[PDB]
């Protein structure tokens, strides 16, 4: 699957919500 | 001395890390030195 | 040699004496004294160096002081083998050497 | 912390002759205790000659026996040698080899190696 990050603006924030295509974290908030 | 062989003056400290094989962002500035350095195996950001 | 110490004295066991070195401003009131102990047919041990300061293996018990041209070898909690003559010695800038006393053979009754 | 060595040893000889007295030394090396050296003779008091010179980096002389008594160093196999000259009558007696610190001002002989007798 695919990793894809979103982001707001580093200038903004620093943090990351890491979204997992074609995953169900049932195997990897 | 005779301290009322001898060796040991002063304190020592320091560290030691050790290197990896992993890419590096490097920002060069208009003097060329590298101010910004971003990992690229260190996290999503 | 210069120096004034009586040649022997005596004293009880356990019992508190000290042992005095007569000198001058020349010998002790700019130098440091010494102070060594010798026992029959052996080697003089080094007892205290500049009188408040302990070489290593002597007893605590041990300690001096400087009045003027005075120098006083406190000699506290005498033993039987304690009995051993004690050299006071300085530096000369008179003559610019090295100088002892007479030597104190001391008797511990 | 420090083993000092014989300074000659058992050393005898006829008038008219000259003898060293190397004094060596273990746990340190040479150029690093500076040297001194005292007469006692047998019923006698302390009579101190020879020394190196915390200040100066020299390596004294009794003032008494300038001349008479000179001395070299060896700081490899850390032989440090006494020569004597000009036997007298008097000259018969224990020649104590003893130390200072290197850096300066000590008056101490803490490390000795009991001295050498000679013979006149």
């Amino acid at each position: 699957g695919g990793v894809s990050v979103i982001t707001p603006g580093t200038n903004t924030s620093n943090q990351v919500a890491v979204l997992y295509q074609d995953v169900n974290c049932t195997e990897v908030n | 001395y005779l301290t009322p062989s001898g060796w040991t003056a002063g304190a020592a400290a320091y560290y030691v890390g050790y290197l990896q094989p992993r890419t590096f962002l490097l920002k060069y500035n208009e003097n060329g030195t590298i101010t910004d350095a971003v990992d690229c195996a260190l996290d999503p950001l | 040699s210069v120096l004034t110490q009586a040649p022997s004295v005596s004293g009880a066991p356990g019992q508190k004496v000290t042992i005095s070195c007569s000198g001058s401003s020349s010998n002790i009131g700019n130098n440091y004294v010494s102070w060594y102990q010798q026992l029959p047919g052996t080697a003089p041990k080094l007892l205290i160096y500049d009188n408040n300061k302990r070489p290593s293996g002597i007893p605590d018990r041990f300690s001096g002081s400087k009045s003027g041209t005075s120098a006083t070898l406190g000699i506290t909690g005498l033993q039987t083998g304690d009995e051993a003559d004690y050299y006071c010695g300085t530096w000369d800038s008179s003559l610019s050497a090295v100088v002892f006393g007479g030597g104190t053979k001391l008797t511990v009754l | 912390e420090v083993q000092l060595l014989e300074q000659s040893g058992a050393e005898v000889k006829k008038p008219g002759a000259s003898v060293r007295v190397s004094c060596k030394v273990s746990g340190y090396t040479l150029p690093e205790v500076a040297m001194h050296w005292v007469r006692q003779a047998p019923g006698k008091g302390l009579e101190w000659m020879g020394g190196f010179d915390p200040e100066d980096g020299e390596t004294m002389y009794a003032q008494k026996f300038q001349g008479r008594v000179t001395m070299t160093e060896d700081t490899s196999t850390d032989t440090a040698y006494m020569e004597l000259s000009s036997l007298r009558s008097e000259d018969t007696a224990v020649y104590y080899c003893a130390t200072t610190t290197p850096f300066s001002s000590s008056y101490w002989f803490d490390p000795w190696g009991q001295g050498t007798l000679v013979t006149v």
